[PDB]
């Protein structure tokens, strides 16, 4: 999985 | 053209789902060489995420699709794959340092020094985007970008360490976005580990929707790690 | 490249949802004058569909916010990007059009009768999609064309396919909807989707999936309408 | 609202 970022 | 017309425009342009000229409209906005409201920021950073996010999601789908043809080892699939592959990298590259162009000499030269707020959210655009950089490159200058990125995120977060509340949203995705290229970037999970648990628990101490999202988000990809 | 790499070059874009590239690459197999399979067709439908669906909704959105706004600056800023896209979208439909009456219509024999209308669909899903928004003494021909060609795709495929037949059904849904929006002619627009969903029905052991999803969109739409 | 189209 592809870690969360904003 | 007129300015407030312009930020009109790139609100239509949000309602209509049409990012491309939302940032356009922003970018217009920003070469007025005026400094940019909160709101007019975050309009500018919401276009050319959604710009640079479609390129890289589209850019992801075609680089798994390219590692299967791999795989498989057909030469003529594997040719038009990689060509396609590179033509969405090389847009997602122009829009990056489009963005990059915007921060330099437009965005962070024009903050006055009290404009603490403002130096930490252009920073950690340079950052977000040095990194999206380094997402696709390789050999030397994915090195160069990663250590742009590198210094961008280091800069903001030692600004946004002495003048931001723990609790901001826009220290808080700083801290994410900088543990994330600490984990995916520089594949050093216990640096990206250890920053996430300190900002979470420097926001426990102080306690607004956007920061509970990004603290939510920081304990997710603490779990996921 | 070979065919068969501009036809992987569509399937990657619509992966990537990129409708723009995908629709180029069914433009590029469709100039290469040569007669387009099932999946072929199916491609280069669904990429202009979705092309062109993007300008539609981006039109909508953008012609209701200029009804729903005494800043005259404001209101002109708004139809210049209302008539940008509007450009925009009515290029879309030229290029489709011409690909039409180029190379897919003229290359389909006198018996393809079931690629002819689905090509003769296409030419009044676009003639139609250009009379949502024209206005003015200039709406009237294309709303006319529209009628032209979904009407002989209507002859057609009456007499030489079958009512459960996906492309008839589909041809009947876009008529139907034709005759209540563009012709505010409910009266018609209720016959003709009445009668393709009662003879599909008629003919149901005969059948799958799209068939069906089709009849659905046709009872749907007559019970919006009634 | 608009009517279906396929
Ligand atoms: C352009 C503004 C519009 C589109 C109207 O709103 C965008 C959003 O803009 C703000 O949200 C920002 C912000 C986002 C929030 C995390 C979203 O929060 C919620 C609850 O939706 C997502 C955006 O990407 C943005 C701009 C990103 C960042 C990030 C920017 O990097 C430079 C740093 C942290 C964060 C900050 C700046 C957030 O405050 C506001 O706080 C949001 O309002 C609420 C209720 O959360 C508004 O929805
Ligand atoms: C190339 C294939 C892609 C694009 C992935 O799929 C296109 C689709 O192509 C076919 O479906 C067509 C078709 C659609 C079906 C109604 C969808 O059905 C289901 C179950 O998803 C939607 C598409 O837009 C398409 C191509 C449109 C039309 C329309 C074209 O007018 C010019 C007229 C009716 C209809 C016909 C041609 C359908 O047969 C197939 O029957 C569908 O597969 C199944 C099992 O239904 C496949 O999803």
């Amino acid at each position: 999985r592809r870690s969360s970022t904003s | 053209v007129d300015r407030e017309q312009l930020v009109q425009k790139a609100r239509l342009a949000e309602q209509a789902e049409r990012y491309d000229d939302m940032a356009a409209a922003m970018k217009n906005v920003t070469e007025l060489n005026e400094p940019l409201s909160n709101e007019e920021r975050n309009l500018l950073s919401v276009a050319y995420k959604n710009v640079v996010g479609a390129r890289r999601s589209s850019w992801r789908v075609i680089s798994s699709i390219e590692q299967k043809t791999s795989a498989d080892g057909n030469e003529k699939k594997i040719e038009m794959v990689r060509a396609y592959r590179e033509k969405i990298e090389k847009e997602l590259e122009a829009v990056c340092q489009d963005v990059l162009s915007l921060l330099d000499n437009y965005l962070i030269k024009n903050c006055s020094e009290t404009q603490y707020e403002s130096k930490v959210f252009y920073l950690k655009m340079k950052g977000d985007y040095y990194r999206y950089l380094a997402e696709v490159a390789t050999g030397e200058k994915r090195a160069t970008v990663v250590e742009s990125s590198e210094k961008a995120y280091s800069e903001a977060h030692e600004i946004s360490k002495e003048h931001m509340q723990p609790t901001h949203p826009i220290r808080l995705g700083l801290a994410l976005n900088y543990s994330v290229f600490y984990y995916e970037i520089q594949n050093a999970p216990e640096q990206a580990c250890h920053l996430a648990k300190t900002a979470f628990d420097d926001a426990i101490a102080e306690l607004y929707k956007d920061s509970t999202l990004i603290m939510q988000l920081l304990r997710d990809n603490l779990t996921l790690w």
